[PDB]
């Protein structure tokens, strides 16, 4: 009808020519899942009622990228007081920093977060340093747990997560359980801190205890002032792109757990909100020789993707070993032939397989550089 | 009257295709003999910007055969009494 | 208390909050701070640039 | 070394200078503080800013302009504006009383106490300049500071600097709309006293820019911001040959001794074109032939006078961007074969093109689109004789009844100066009608 | 640095001056004590045009309150915004003017004029540029009519090079409120026409009409009238105090509005003047402003411009606006009402833009007309003057007070000269 819920946000789209970032009003209508767009400055009607099938309610996430009709919008502001007070709840940023004790057991942690229903939006694997403890000088020299925890941050890598669920600060705390991992294992039987971790500060997470302290932690992390660096080291490695469909339907934890369990090693982790142009440059080798170029680009752009760098200690070559571990092209062909591999236990069709791999065993270095040194 | 890109078969597209083909020929021969500007900058960055260790003194005295970095301390008048010209920051002696 | 010389209106007209509308030459000159949206950022990151040439 | 001194006099000139120096700072990469953008180098390799900025010992670029207004109203706003530390404090001079639409108050009494100060500042800037190409005097014919003080300044610059070519940007009164009621008096007196002192008079109007912004830039409510931004684009395209490299460079001296046929005939018409908005340059390509045709249409002219009713003495065609010397020749050939535009019989070769490599700079807030090409057409034509005749008719309509004369008489001007100026412009009309035949 | 000294004469002059010093006090953010309770620097940039700096953050107006009774001087001191004036620019008499021009001009008001000139000379040498003097008085009264024009004459003799403007309240055709009002109008405007650069002639029943039918108010008192007069006075001089796209001070207005030195009688007007309850339902724009300016309804003087012809128009637009609309609609009103304009002055409208609106209104406009149709006012006052002067009516109160009838004959001859001078350009053909 005329009014059926009017979730409106300010969005910005950079016009590739003339250098402008034009400002538009996004007007998502629930109960029919439609989108409307107004043109700020020179009042007009940019998009009608429509029925766009790229934007869904779970996508939104002010601060993200949405591709409606190949215009890569960035949602930037909570316009309207109604939408501000209606999505201050439900959508909450929370930090999910995995401690270096669980540096090898992150796959099951991702599996439980996606089973609980936390839409991760940004993720990295970071080294930190002495001066990079702005996350933890808030609790400044209260006890020697300050020095012990700073040393624990400096020893070993971490995986920074930016999760979200309904009233997310508090369900993240419920998923973690209380602190003091021994006591947490004593009372909570299925929390992350109960399943993994040994004692105090060996707790596998830290949480996002209070609101706007979560915002401070994320702004020290992921954002326009983020000076964090990934743990990419190049050498004999290969790509482990995990597609947005497999990320969305609760399979990323299983995929990364299988990757870690069969062998290999995840050396660099990153989570991308890809664009149309960048997806086309990544899949430009998949031009009119396979004839799913458009669908592959669309499924990359239609959600967040997981970039992983894979090495191995089995020698041979990592590219061919990983290409043998991954199903070849199609889920049906991977199910009938070599069903113990990937892309068969996780597979729908040739477009949304589960994952992507370096087909040529001579360009994995260049693709890893494109992910972890170029587009970063 | 209008002009399209050479990918569209309207005007002088054959000669434009031959021209860009010869530019590709020149790029391949220059890459074969290794005198590209991008290679010339990339290997410069890869070789010169490589970290090196420094010899540690056990008594604070400089010894023969030590590595040593010769550096200049920053100016002690970082106030910008003359706006626009930057005061002398920390300098390190290096080779051009 | 009948004071026939009182104004009966403190100000003529009432559609304001007291602020001043930031005069036209000032609005002209403050547009120099609007170069962030006129910046020529390139969201067309090419697959090869100068660190991958050796590879 | 290719120096150029800008003198912005009048309340019109100060605002045109505001837009002009915003455009110059953007084009040469200069912050409102006057530094390089976030520094990162000083270098000294760059020299394109030397024509408009003075490279001091501090690495702080200051403009080579002089802001003059008799009233301290807009110069004070420039002082407490964003370009506060960019301008030198003594560089922005002003008085206490204003000339008040009175050419007598501009040229006499009130004007004859700041003329020494402005000549002193221009002398200091000329001693700064090594290789001064000339002067760019931005004023308005409308009256007061822009007429009387401009006439005094041009007279005492001509008798002090030799030739030293002077380029006057004039805000003409529009045929239908205008502001003052003594404006025909002021315009006629200032053009009579500047005819023998101006090397070239870049003529622009107000109703023409209003119609251009309504018709092509598509703003139903344009203003002096847009007007001054367009004039800034015109003068930037004119001086781009001095500043940046190009295939053909057309300097100032180039422009005078290629454009004007006779010393009295020095009133051309400007037309800068790409003329299009940001949401309409998106869909249409802007080729050299079509932008030259857009210049030669009788609707993009910056003065409200039809060039279809007069002949073209000369044309200067300044291109910016990626204009190729083949399609410029194609466009000029098409213009020459088009019979609607008539050229005079004694000038068979009547074009002077110059191609500059630098593309136009889009201002953060202006309505001009980011365009890779530009053409500025400066045509010496006979179509402004109609404007002169209309101005003299408006003059005679009041001067028959001797209205608004006692102000000038009491402020110092003799009563015969009005008649002498009328004689001079009647001579100018006769000169134009005997040249264009 | 241009400065204007304000001089208040009489009952009505003191009251409208107090309202003026209220409206340009809360335009500049000045509290009743005298400090600066403002927010922007534009208020304090050019406060020296109407204010003198004092000890601390105080600001004393450069206004001289003159009246020949303790009276309204005391009431202005007691009322609000009455502690802002210096208690030395408060010269008052002890006797009464008696609504008598002779009493104001020659008897006891004359011996206080020396102290008034002492005060004005002190405040004038306290200036730096001194653009000029403005005076508010009450033509038809006794203090502002005679002693006010004595002030006009002596100050014009003292400084015959600075802009001297007077606003003045002319008598109304309907009602009287003074029997000797035609006398105190005639031989006071006779003095006013000789030595004033521009006069504004704000009538009173027109103020009643504007208050009653543009603002309603049922009973409008005197504060609404003083408010309209004060708004007009502020809108005339706004360009001296605030920056704008196209400034126009008092000398710009005089040059662009006075063709001949004896034709400086003006038609003041203000826009918008819509009522308090009806202002929320109209889009306040340039077309509405221009039409509510140029209708004959909104004239703040009692003269109807339809019976005459406009010589010159001045439009001062206060507020941020795009003035292409302003220029094109000045064109439009000139072309639509070209019958009501002289044909021998092409472009007989003067446009000014000052992009700071008054507090309250988001955009406003002040109208100053030099229409020929002012001769009806002088003709009516001459008719009422010769009604009494042929029969020696109330002349003894002037002659025994000490004067002659030849001055009255000179005054009526000068008013008939003004009437003939306006009537010639009423229908002076061009060609
Ligand atoms: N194009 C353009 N013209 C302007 C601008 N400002 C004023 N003008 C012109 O200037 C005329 C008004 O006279 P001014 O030039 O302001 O007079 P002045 O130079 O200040 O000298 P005085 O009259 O003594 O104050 C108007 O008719 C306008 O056409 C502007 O910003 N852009
Ligand atoms: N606009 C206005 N007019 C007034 C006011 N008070 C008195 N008048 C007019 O002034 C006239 C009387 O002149 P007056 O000022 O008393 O002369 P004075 O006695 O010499 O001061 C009357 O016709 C009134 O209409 C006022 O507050 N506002
Ligand atoms: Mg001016």
């Amino acid at each position: 009808s005329a009014q059926d819920g009017r979730y409106s946000f300010i969005c910005e789209w950079y016009d590739p020519n003339a250098g402008l970032t034009r400002r538009y009003q996004f007007l998502f209508y629930p109960k029919d899942n439609t989108i409307e767009m107004f043109d700020l400055k020179n009042r007009r009607m940019f998009l009608k009622r429509s029925a766009c099938d790229s934007v869904h309610l779970a996508d939104l996430y002010v601060g993200s990228t949405v591709n409606v009709h190949s215009r890569q919008l960035n949602l930037v502001e909570y316009s309207d007081d109604f939408t501000r007070r209606a999505l201050t709840t439900v959508k909450e940023k929370t930090l999910g920093l995995i401690k270096p004790d669980a540096i090898s057991k992150f796959g099951p942690i991702f599996d439980m977060t996606y089973e609980a229903g936390f839409l991760v939006t940004n993720a990295k694997m970071t080294r930190l340093s002495r001066n990079a403890a702005e996350e933890f000088y808030a609790e400044h020299v209260g006890k020697p747990f300050y020095n012990n925890l700073v040393s624990f941050m400096c020893s070993g890598p971490i995986i920074a997560l930016e999760l979200m669920a309904n009233n997310g600060i508090g369900e993240w705390r419920r998923l973690l359980g209380p602190t003091d991992s021994s006591t947490a294992r004593s009372e909570a039987p299925n929390s992350i801190r109960a399943r993994f971790g040994t004692d105090n500060t060996r707790n596998a997470c830290h949480g996002s205890d209070s609101v706007d302290s979560s915002n401070r932690e994320t702004n020290f992390f992921f954002g326009p002032s983020a000076r964090m660096r990934n743990t990419s080291t190049l050498d004999n490695c290969t790509c482990c792109i995990i597609k947005p469909t497999a990320v969305k339907e609760g399979k990323a934890g299983q995929i990364m757990s299988a990757i870690c369990n069969e062998g290999f090693e995840v050396v660099a982790l990153e989570m991308f909100h890809m664009e149309k142009a960048n997806s086309e440059e990544f899949f430009e080798v998949y031009k009119g020789v396979v004839a799913e170029y458009m669908d592959m680009v669309t499924e990359l752009t239609s959600g967040p993707c997981y970039a992983l760098e894979i090495r191995c200690s089995k020698s041979d070559d990592v590219t061919k070993a990983f290409r043998d571990f991954v199903g070849p092209a199609d889920p049906e062909i991977a199910r009938q032939l070599r069903p113990r591999t990937l892309r068969a236990r996780f597979g729908n069709d040739k477009v949304h397989n589960a994952v992507h791999c370096t087909d040529l065993p001579t360009d994995a270095l260049l693709e890893v550089e494109y992910f972890f040194k170029i587009l970063s | 009257v209008r002009s399209y890109n050479p990918s569209v078969r309207v005007g002088n597209w054959n000669e434009d295709t031959c021209l860009e083909e010869d530019m590709v020929k020149d790029f391949l021969e220059k890459k074969e003999k290794g005198e590209l500007l991008i290679q010339k900058a990339s290997n410069l960055r890869s070789t010169i910007l490589k970290p090196s260790d420094l010899s540690v003194t056990v008594d604070g005295f400089v010894h023969f055969g030590d590595t040593v970095v010769i550096m200049n301390e920053a100016a002690a008048d970082q106030v910008r009494t003359q706006p626009g010209v930057e005061p002398r920051q920390a300098n390190v002696l290096s080779v051009n | 208390d009948r004071k026939l010389h009182n104004t009966t209106y403190r100000r003529i007209g009432d559609v304001t909050d007291g602020s001043f509308p930031l005069t036209t030459t000032q609005d002209h000159l403050e547009q120099a701070n609007l170069k962030k949206d006129f910046e020529e950022k390139e969201p067309r990151k090419t697959m090869v640039n100068i660190d991958t040439i050796a590879h | 070394m290719r120096e150029c001194i800008s003198i912005h006099v009048g309340q019109a000139g100060v605002q045109i200078g505001n837009a002009c120096w915003e455009l110059y700072c953007l084009e040469h990469g200069i912050q409102p503080d006057g530094q390089m953008p976030s520094d990162k180098t000083i270098g000294g390799g760059d020299d394109s800013f030397n024509t408009f900025f003075s490279e001091t010992g501090a690495g702080k670029h200051v403009p080579r302009a002089v802001f003059v207004d008799l009233e301290p109203t807009v110069v004070d706003e420039v002082r407490t504006g964003t370009y506060r530390q960019l301008f030198h404090p003594e560089q922005l001079i002003t008085g206490k009383e204003d000339a008040a639409n009175n050419y007598a108050r501009g040229h006499y009494t009130i004007g004859k106490e700041i003329v020494d100060l402005v000549l002193d500042r221009i002398r200091k800037l000329a001693d700064q300049c090594t290789g001064l190409q000339g002067f760019l005097i931005f004023h308005s014919f409308g009256g007061g500071t822009g007429s009387g003080f401009a006439s005094l300044l041009m007279e005492r610059l001509s008798v002090d600097y030799g030739k030293k070519s002077k380029l006057e940007f004039a805000i003409y009164p529009a045929p239908q709309i205008s502001t003052a009621v003594v404006e025909p008096y002021n315009t006629i007196l200032t053009t009579h006293t500047t005819l023998e002192h101006s090397d070239c008079a870049f003529m622009v109007d107000n109703e023409a820019i209003y119609d251009i912004c309504r018709r092509n830039l598509d703003i139903e409510r344009p203003t002096y911001t847009n007007l001054n931004r367009l004039i800034a684009q015109i003068v930037s395209s004119i001086t781009a040959s001095l500043r940046f490299d190009g295939a053909l460079n057309v300097d100032l001296t180039e422009f005078q001794t290629n454009l004007v046929p006779y010393p009295r005939i020095h009133f051309p018409l400007a037309t800068y074109a790409p003329v299009i908005s940001a949401e309409k340059a998106y869909h249409e390509q802007l080729s050299v032939a079509e932008i030259t045709n857009a210049c030669f249409e009788p609707a993009n002219q910056m003065v409200k006078c039809d060039p279809r009713h007069g002949k073209y003495m000369a044309c200067c065609m300044l291109y910016r961007g990626d204009v190729v010397p083949k399609d410029v020749n194609a466009a000029i050939a098409t213009i020459k074969t088009k019979r609607t535009i008539q050229f005079v019989d004694w000038c068979p070769t009547g074009f002077k093109v110059g191609i500059n490599y630098q593309p136009p700079t889009v201002v953060p807030g202006g309505d001009l689109a980011k365009v890779q090409r530009a053409v500025c057409m400066l045509s010496n034509t006979t179509a402004i004789a109609e404007a002169w005749a209309r101005l003299d008719h408006k003059f005679d309509l009041m001067y028959a009844k001797r209205a608004f004369v006692h102000w000038y008489v009491g402020e110092g001007m003799e009563e015969g100066e009005f008649s002498e100026a009328r004689e001079d412009l009647a001579a100018l009309e006769k000169d134009y009608e005997e040249v264009g035949v | 640095m241009r400065e204007i000294v304000h001089m208040q004469a009489g009952q009505c002059g003191n009251q409208i001056g107090a309202k003026f010093w209220e409206v340009i006090s809360d335009e500049h953010g000045i509290d009743p004590t005298g400090t600066y309770h403002g927010d922007s620097d534009l208020q304090l940039e050019r406060i020296n045009v109407y204010y003198n700096e004092a000890t601390g953050g105080k600001y004393v107006p450069r206004a001289v309150l003159v009246d020949l009774e303790p009276g309204t001087m005391d009431s202005v001191r007691s009322g609000p915004f009455g502690q802002i004036f210096r208690p030395d620019n408060f010269v008052f008499g002890q006797s009464g003017a008696g609504n008598n021009w002779a009493k104001g001009h020659y008897t006891e008001g004359a011996e206080l004029v020396d102290s008034v000139l002492d005060v004005v000379r002190k405040e004038a040498e306290s200036c730096d540029c001194l653009q000029g003097f403005q005076l508010t008085h009450s033509l038809g009264g006794g203090t502002g009519s005679g002693m006010g024009t004595l002030l006009i004459s002596k100050i014009r003799e003292e400084y015959p090079d600075r802009i001297m403007n007077t606003f003045s309240v002319v008598p109304s055709p309907k009602v009287s409120d003074t029997v000797v009002e035609p006398y105190n109008a005639t031989l006071s405007v006779h003095q006013l026409v000789e030595n004033t650069d521009e006069t504004y002639c704000i009538d009173n029943e027109a103020l009643y009409d504007i208050c009653f039918r543009t603002l309603k108010l049922t009973t409008p008192t005197y504060g609404d009238l003083n408010h309209l007069v004060s708004a007009t006075m502020s809108g005339v001089t706004t360009c001296l105090r605030f920056p704008g796209q196209l400034n126009a001070d008092l000398r710009k207005l005089a040059v662009n509005m006075v063709p001949f030195p004896r034709l400086h009688f003006f038609m003041p007007g203000f826009a918008p003047l819509t009522s308090r309850g009806s202002q929320q339902y109209r889009a306040l724009t340039v077309p509405e402003l221009t039409q509510q300016m140029f209708d004959a309804k909104n004239m703040m003087a009692a003269c109807d411009p339809r019976h005459g012809r406009y010589l010159t128009v001045a439009a001062i637009f206060r507020g941020r606006m795009s003035m292409k609309e302003v220029d094109e609609q000045m064109l439009n009103v000139q072309n639509k009402n070209s019958s009501y304009f002289v044909e021998w002055i092409p472009n007989n409208v003067k446009t000014a833009v000052c992009d700071i609106p008054p507090r309250g209104l988001k955009m406003s406009a002040t109208f100053i007309g030099n229409s020929t149709a002012i001769q009806e006012l002088f003709k009516r006052i001459s008719e009422q003057f010769t009604a009494m002067f042929r029969r020696k009516a109330f002349l003894h109160w002037y002659t025994g007070e000490g004067m002659d009838e030849m001055e009255f004959t000179e005054a009526e001859s000068n008013m008939n000269d003004l009437v003939s001078e306006y009537q010639q350009y009423q229908d002076a053909t061009a060609e």
